[PDB]
DNA sequence: TCGACGGACAAAATGTTCTGTA
DNA sequence: TACAGAACATTTTGTCCGTCGA
């Protein structure tokens, strides 16, 4: 956990 | 002083056609209207017609014809979106091998991982979305993500040719005959009606461009988002701004509200195009005698979405009711 | 089938060391020794493909350098079918007084009893209807009329034009622009599915009349009709009656059989295009907003026809599934 | 023998001038 | 004076078919 999306969409 | 051409900006003979057009262009359009003409773009529908590329592009210069009226550095928010519009990626496909049902699907849901990847980074460059809530951005991503891969996919197979064909990637083309053969027909029905839609109306790279945002902003919660009013005002900037595409595309056409009726009603449609796009994916995915492969990426989103679109936790949003 | 490295033609061999065919030999020949200073329209990177090669000639030179290059009577069944087939009726249009929506749709009303009025008459004519109990001779025809006419229709606006049209009449015509108007957009996208398949399958003739008797015989009763066993020997003969027809036209077998395949597809998806051109019929018919006029032929079988679609009482055959 | 040059011819696409008519 | 279609014309593309080299 999280989603891969997740991840990737908090990642600057 | 030397009174210019309104379509190609040469030295003009006179009002012909009710436009300021110089001799060239006058019986260019002449041609093109009595000869039927279908002019397909090699660009994406908006080349410079000069005097210099006037001999270039005639579905553009006809349609520059048009946009005049012919008959017988301050940054803007869609050159921002083409700016970010993703580079096209590759299949990695081994043409030059026998093909399969299985591995076609498998390598085209490995794509469509890749291109999940790019268009999280290609969704955060869009103007006011990283300033929605995380469990919105997210939530716009998971429900449009096919409509946002299935619009692209149309217009890359529309630019590709003119013909009937999936231009999935540079390498990985399905040509009419494969589409076709009963493995694959259905599936292949509902891809092909993006690309011969985007055919049919002509949609030039800013209509697009504002459309394809606007995938991105066209399915909500059931209960709304967190941060609903910003997405309203969001979602409705570029309304706004592929209003400013159809008049920079149609000029002194008159037919604004016309066009905009037309390619609001194809954004209506990608719903209807996404579900049928969707049922095959969900039921291949748990089909487990199919074994077909899915990406991480993809198969985390596709598990955490199964039960929300028949849990009607969906809103689609239309613009015609 | 060697393909040209840079427009994707036929190629003649491998010249200036690439493989390409004889355009794109004397382009590349003529773009060197010229001193052709070539100007792009687009964004330097447009499709060249065999149509659009004479667009850009900088993006065509581009892609050369980059590919590598330097320096007895005995009547048939079919022909029965051919003989009975009823001579196109006129709308009684008058393009004189301006077009309104009421005159259109009203006059197609008119149009489609009197097209009813010859249906009736082709089904008797029919190798095996004429033996049918005439309770399933008067329910084929009412299960299946929109069908035949839609079908008839789009046959009608492929042989009328290669552009999106109706042809209802010979003297009815509603072209593209008028069809996009909110009035006729959402019915027409449904009338033009079947002209928009019959180009991109080149339907024959002798295909198209096999093809518009299996219509005739596509939906039957939920509880099975009275000449049922009957039914089945005539429908099965013209499915194999289809099939010479397609044999008629190249020869390869799996040809052949795709091609049967994608036409058994097309009689299947009009139950779809029935299905949505009754909604419309029905929606008009039941509202006393309206004011549309339909004939006292076709009002007959749209009462009798409403509480059968509403009963669930309809077998829609399927070749497919 | 085969296959690719390139000129000669040809076709297609585009442009200019001429002439009829308000 | 003007503009529209025709007449003439130019430019750009594409085909045929020898000749010739490996
Ligand atoms: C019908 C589904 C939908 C397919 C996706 C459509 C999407 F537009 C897309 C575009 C691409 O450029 C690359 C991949 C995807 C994201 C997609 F094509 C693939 O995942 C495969 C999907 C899910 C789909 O495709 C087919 O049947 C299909 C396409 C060509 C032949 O068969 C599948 O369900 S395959 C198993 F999920
Ligand atoms: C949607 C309905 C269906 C239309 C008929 C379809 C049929 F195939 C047909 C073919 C013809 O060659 C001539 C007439 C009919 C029988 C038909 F077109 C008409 O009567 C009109 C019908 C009922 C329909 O069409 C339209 O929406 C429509 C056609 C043009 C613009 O809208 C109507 O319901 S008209 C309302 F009465
Ligand atoms: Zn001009
Ligand atoms: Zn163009
Ligand atoms: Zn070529
Ligand atoms: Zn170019």
């Amino acid at each position: 956990e999280p989603s891969l999306l997740k991840k990737l969409l908090l990642a600057p | 002083p030397p009174k210019l051409c309104l379509v190609c900006s040469d030295e003009a003979s006179g009002c012909h056609y009710g436009v300021l057009t110089c001799g060239s262009c006058k019986v260019f359009f002449k041609r093109a209207v009595e000869g039927q003409h279908n002019y397909l773009c090699a660009g994406r529908n908006d080349c410079i017609i000069d005097k210099i590329r006037r001999k270039n592009c005639p579905a553009c210069r006809y349609r520059k014809c048009l946009q005049a009226g012919m008959n017988l550095l301050t940054p803007t928010l869609v050159s921002l979106l083409e700016v970010i519009e993703p580079e096209v990626l590759y299949a990695g496909y081994d043409s030059s091998v026998p093909d399969s049902t299985w591995r076609i699907m498998t390598t085209l849901n490995m794509l469509g991982g890749r291109q999940m990847i790019a268009a999280v980074k290609w969704a955060k460059a869009i103007p006011g979305f990283r300033n929605l809530h995380l469990d919105d951005q997210m939530t716009l991503l998971q429900y449009s993500w096919m409509s946002l891969m299935a619009f692209a996919l149309g217009w890359r197979s529309y630019r590709q040719s003119s013909a009937n064909l999936l231009c999935f990637a540079p390498d990985l083309i399905i040509n009419e005959q494969r589409m076709t053969l009963p493995d694959m027909y259905d599936q292949c029905k509902h891809m092909l009606y993006v690309s011969s839609e985007l055919h049919r109306l002509q949609v030039s790279y800013e209509e697009y461009l504002c459309m394809k945002t606007l995938l991105l902003l066209s399915s909500v919660p059931k209960d709304g988002l967190k941060s609903q009013e910003l997405f309203d005002e969001i979602r409705m900037t570029y309304i706004k701004e592929l209003g400013k595409a159809i008049v920079k595309r149609e000029g002194n056409s008159s037919q604004n509200w016309q066009r905009f009726y037309q390619l609001t009603k194809l954004l209506d449609s990608m719903h209807e195009v996404v579900e049928n796009l969707l049922n095959y994916c969900f039921q291949t995915f748990l089909d487990k005698t199919m074994s077909i492969e899915f990406p991480e990426m993809l198969a985390e989103i596709i598990t955490n979405q199964i039960p929300k679109y028949s849990n009607g936790n969906i809103k689609k949003l239309l613009f015609h009711q």
